[PDB]
DNA sequence: TCAGATTCCATTCGAATCCATTCGAAAATGATTACATTCGAATCCATTCGAAGATTCCATTTGAGCCTGCTCGAGCAGGCTCAAATGGAATCTTCGAATGGATTCGAATGTAATCATTTTCG
DNA sequence: CGAAAATGATTACATTCGAATCCATTCGAAGATTCCATTTGAGCCTGCTCGAGCAGGCTCAAATGGAATCTTCGAATGGATTCGAATGTAATCATTTTCGAATGGATTCGAATGGAATCTGATG
């Protein structure tokens, strides 16, 4: 066994050490196109729009989640709660 | 139901990226939402620029455009 | 040509035809504020590429990859201030 | 029309025993692009200001100063002076 | 006139002049872009105006200032996302 | 020049009772300013990206699309396009 | 006092030690500059908006930690988050 | 000049943001990021006045930095 | 001290970069105008500088009470491990929808003179 | 409330420019078939968060000095702003040539696999 906290940090080098993206391809695109529904009816993508959206809101996630980081440590802990993403994203004007 | 198909695993990595050491429960479905604010908005902008060009096909330019709208600019699909 | 006079690179005559497409209503754009932008651009170029291939060097890779323009990038404070766009393909800083 | 041969050429002047993969060239012509507008804005409004027509070199260092940060303002002003010098010899 | 011919009060052979020194390159204007634009600047002021008019009736007085404006535009939450300025006064 | 003319109108036929200082005219004519410039640098680029060279009323109205928020963006739309029709039957 | 102060329109700081902080701070990077009485007047506005929009976001960043009092550590992680450090 | 902007100063600008208590180790820090931000201004207004062959600071170079700033203001002639 | 994880040294190869050829596209050369910028004067505003004074903010000390930080135990929620189920990827195959380029061609914008308002300043 | 220098509005072309039809090609969508890697519960345990009671710190308020901001007055001057004239130069035709973009082809540098040696972590 590991004690709780080593393959935390060892995931964390390992996925701030690599370049791919972190969600699956199939269901993204489904999402996509269940919301892009509501906008206008039998609409095509091209893969590289899929594939743009999907760089662009990896980035976002993980540009929040460090904001969420900080607040979570601001108030003495290593546990990030749903109030850390809620200040983040009040100061950030969201 | 397509949003639970962001599973708990994926977050977890776009967590771990981030340098997140421990993770509440309630930390999935807030995420989901405001996965979901953001693609509405930018997902918006851009059918709105395919329908001026008289277009029925999203191109990745239209997201490139609606993302520099939005003020996030990105490298690597034209510009 | 113009950008061997200037002493340059990137193209005089170029710049100045894109530059003259983008003035609002009727603008005339002089010969030097070409030579001027292309100096800018150049510049700026030279500055990036070198700290990237630095960066690529680091890792023993001959080639240069959007990873370590990202790597280069972030780990100057003025290139990180002019350049906030995301990089496909370039993932974080380890920084734990 | 792209930036690929003269961003070659930069590169093959600074490291001459390195090359660069086609991802990354994309990636500096987008942000050759980007700067370009920048500056050209910038340019245009500060003509639209003083109420003049022609835009000069001296828009194009005034839009530098405003548009770049601290020492890279600096030596990019350097660089253009004096290139338009050499130029107008 | 052309705004009497729209239906509008705000100037459409101006803003249709102010269109024209605003294009790159040789770029024309159309005539029916500057009755457009007239016609969503006289209803964003209308907008602005009626909700500064209200909040100045609810103090009753008879003026518009500053602090009317501000209260009416940071009250509504379009008017807020629209209008991000600092009102000097207010 | 100024919009003080349009904008005292617009005010007269909102609210016939109420006046207005100059300081909140000053920044009338700031909002209107502002919101012009949003609006014409949008059009402009939208001409620009699909190679066309005249700015017509869609530009216009794609470009009140991406500016004003919702609500606010459907009565614009609703109230140019009322007035370009009003413009080209007479 | 904070109704006081939040339900009025007035400037806060004293208008001679502003004039005289923006005259010293201007001149690294021009000598022998003069101002117009509008351009501090605009300086001040613009100031006095930042210092109170930037408080509102520390007094939420106080809240967050189950205080009252505001801490430096409040300012730097509102800044931070902001974009300014 | 900087210690002529004063604690009570201060505290009327953290009452007006609806703060309650203050600690005392706030003003040092309120005193520089107000020099930060000043700095950051009147470098661009001073850089519009140059562009202009002036002598003088106008209240347009100022809106025009502020502008750039992605802080508008209204009131001031623009 | 032992089971996992991490990094490094060998081998081959196939995905990728760098080099070599033809070419329409565009840049440089050479007069010619006009068009815009620059250089003197001449008012003429608008900033700095000085002086004064009651007052109205600011400064310092004390002290009490309120707030924050610290110790400690309890519990509870998150992490790690493992076995089973599921669904993504990936590699073709076919087709069915829709860009994008040409060729007319009909719609509409800008320029020229003369008013007839009209807005801006007392 | 009045006057008058801008400046839209009208009539009339000239000619770009933006639309309507057609033809091909990309390319995006819909089926199909696996291995297998990823996800999903479930259990067990441990360390992390949280609440309560103390204990120490330190903020707000009040009173008394005292000090410096704010408004008015007025010269003095300097520095923006307008007016002509005189150049400086940018844009426009007309050729001619060179260069950069697309197409092919020879290395060759990144990319699996396959062990091997440490490095690290955890319980004894």
């Amino acid at each position: 066994r590991y004690r709780p906290g080593t393959v935390a940090l060892r995931e964390i080098r390992r996925y701030q050490k690599s370049t791919e993206l972190l969600i699956r391809k199939l269901p993204f695109q489904r999402l996509v196109r269940e919301i892009a529904q509501d906008f206008k009816t039998d609409l095509r993508f091209q893969s590289s729009a899929v594939m743009a959206l999907q760089e662009a809101s990896e980035a976002y996630l993980v540009g929040l989640f460090e904001d969420t980081n900080l607040c979570a440590i601001h108030a003495k802990r290593v546990t990030i709660m749903p109030k850390d993403i809620q200040l983040a994203r009040r100061i950030r004007g969201e | 139901d397509n949003i639970q198909g962001i599973t708990k695993p994926a977050i977890r990595r776009l967590a771990r990226r981030g340098g997140v050491k421990r993770i509440s429960g309630l930390i999935y479905e807030e995420t989901r939402g405001v996965l979901k604010v953001f693609l509405e908005n930018v997902i918006r902008d851009a059918v709105t620029y395919t329908e001026h060009a008289k277009r029925k096909t999203v191109t990745a330019m239209d997201v490139v455009y609606a993302l520099k709208r939005q003020g996030r600019t990105l490298y690597g699909f034209g510009g | 040509s113009r950008s061997q006079r200037a002493g340059l690179q990137f193209p005089v005559g170029r710049i100045h035809r894109h530059l003259k497409s983008r003035t609002t209503s009727h603008g005339r754009v002089g010969a030097t504020a070409a030579v001027y932008s292309a100096a800018i651009l150049e510049y700026l170029t030279a500055e990036v590429l070198e700290l990237a291939g630095n960066a690529s060097k680091d890792l023993k890779v001959k080639r240069i990859t959007p990873r370590h323009l990202q790597l280069a990038i972030r780990g100057d404070e003025e290139l990180d201030s002019l350049i906030k766009a995301t990089i496909a393909g370039g993932g974080v800083i380890p920084h734990i | 029309e792209s930036y690929s041969i003269y961003v070659y050429k930069v590169l093959k002047q600074v490291h001459p025993d390195t090359g660069i993969s086609s991802k990354a060239m994309g990636i500096m012509n987008s942000f050759v692009n980007d700067i370009f507008e920048r500056i050209a804005g910038e340019a245009s409004r500060l003509a639209h200001y003083n109420k003049r027509s022609t835009i000069t070199s001296r828009e194009i260092q005034t839009a530098v100063r405003l548009l770049l940060p601290g020492e890279l303002a600096k030596h990019a002003v350097s660089e253009g002076t004096k290139a338009v010098t050499k130029y107008t010899s």
